[PDB]
């Protein structure tokens, strides 16, 4: 379904980048944080976390995750730990293994990145 | 067998629900002739193991021995119970943040606020003398319950159960920078709830949510990494405005015990 949106629209699909990049930033522009390019700034898994927080009201104490992960395992863990969030949150189990966003699957993060945005596009 | 049963769920009368959020709902009832608050608990990947640590940690909470704090009068345990299931006592006024925050019909004077102080600072001395600490307790103006003659009541069935994710924060503004940052066992607790304390203090000397503009992320991140502090207010008196730096010292240890801070709030009292 979302892989129509994926492959066979390219120009479909750069209009859902460019919807869940104004959604990223809405959020984490809060944080002093900016989002310029959805292939690369979630695959650490730093900023999902952050976004739960955000889009779920409440802070994620440090000791929780991996604030500057310094390993492909840390980042593993804290998109594991980010999608941990996300079924507390109600969402379903995430599709991608944590490794997919790791290694920068832009259809593994646009994924992801699309389920929070249809769950949350009215949060302030 | 077992050394409790808990509370049977079957003798739970429930009258009307009161709220429900992410940790579960809560219920105005009646139990063995008591008004009751009954907190049905929501968990993600309920277990065994869950059930039993449950089992284990409320009858830490059913503590009848101080004015100050108010017991978890029993717990339902989950099987046989549908859920794990907390219950207290109805406090009237609802919790400090209501009476503080949304009270409709009356302003606390703050000849009640000192006197609100002192019962918390009471409160958690006592709770400071147990040995081990209860865990997982938060100090906040939400934690706090306003009984029918206006005593101020640490809420022991407000603290969060070892099943409950530690990762999510929903009241940042209370918690000490290093609670923030560093894991419990790694951090002075009963410091810790000294700055929640100084918080509360700023509370009733402004009468405003701490942070309020603020979400919980943007709350607990610049606290943690920015040294945001809450605004010492304008036109206070010299000795609330050194009690509450005291209070909320940026070095742990050199904020003071509750069991020092009592007798400067008696002698704060009018009476
Ligand atoms: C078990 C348990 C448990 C666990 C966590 C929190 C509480 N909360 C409370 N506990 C005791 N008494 C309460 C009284 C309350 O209201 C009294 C009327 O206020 C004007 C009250 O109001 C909640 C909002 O209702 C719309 C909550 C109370 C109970």
């Amino acid at each position: 379904a979302f892989d129509t949106l994926f492959d066979h629209a390219p120009d479909k699909l750069n209009v859902v980048k460019k919807t869940l990049i104004t959604f990223v930033n809405k959020h984490l522009n809060k944080l002093n944080l900016e989002v310029t390019e959805l292939e690369t700034q979630f695959a650490d898994g730093v900023y999902l976390v952050l976004l739960m927080g955000l889009l779920e009201g409440y802070f994620v104490p440090l000791h929780s995750f991996f604030l500057t992960p310094d390993s492909f395992e840390q980042k593993v863990l804290n998109v594991s730990f980010a999608f941990e969030l996300m079924q507390d949150g109600g969402l379903e189990k995430p599709k991608p293994r944590p490794e997919d966003i790791v290694n920068c699957d832009l259809k593994s993060t646009l994924r992801v990145l699309y389920n929070l945005f249809t769950k949350y596009r009215n949060v302030e | 067998m077992n050394k409790h049963s808990g509370i049977d769920f079957k003798q739970l009368n429930f009258l009307t629900k009161l709220n429900e959020n992410h940790s579960g709902e809560l219920w105005k009832g009646r139990w063995q002739g008591n008004d009751i608050v009954v907190k049905v608990l929501k968990v993600r990947d309920w277990s065994t193991r869950k059930s039993r640590d449950f089992n284990e940690e409320c009858p830490r909470l059913r503590i009848f021995s101080h004015p100050n704090v108010l017991p978890v009068l029993g717990a339902c345990q989950s099987p046989p119970a549908p859920h794990p299931t907390l219950i207290t006592h109805w406090m009237p006024y609802g919790s400090l943040y209501n009476v503080l925050h949304e009270g409709t019909n009356f302003v606390v004077d703050q000849s009640q606020a000192v006197k609100f102080a002192l019962d918390m600072a009471r409160g958690m001395a006592f709770l400071h003398t147990l040995e081990p600490l209860i865990p997982r307790h938060a100090l906040n103006s939400r934690s706090v319950m306003i009984d029918e003659d206006m005593t101020a009541r640490i809420s022991m069935a407000d603290v969060k159960f070892s099943f409950q994710s530690p990762g999510r924060m929903y009241a940042p503004a209370w918690v000490a920078p290093e609670a923030l940052q560093k894991k419990p066992e790694d951090t002075n607790r009963r410091s810790a709830d000294m700055w929640s304390f100084a918080v509360l203090l700023w509370e009733l000397v402004t009468r405003e949510v701490p942070f309020a503009d603020l979400s919980n992320m943007e709350i607990g991140m610049k606290v943690a990494l920015e040294g945001l502090r809450p605004t010492i207010p304008p036109g206070i008196s010299p000795h609330v405005s050194k009690l509450m730096k005291i209070c909320m010292n940026e070095d742990p240890a050199k904020r003071p015990k509750f069991d020092m801070i009592v007798p400067i709030l008696e002698k704060m009292q009018d009476k």
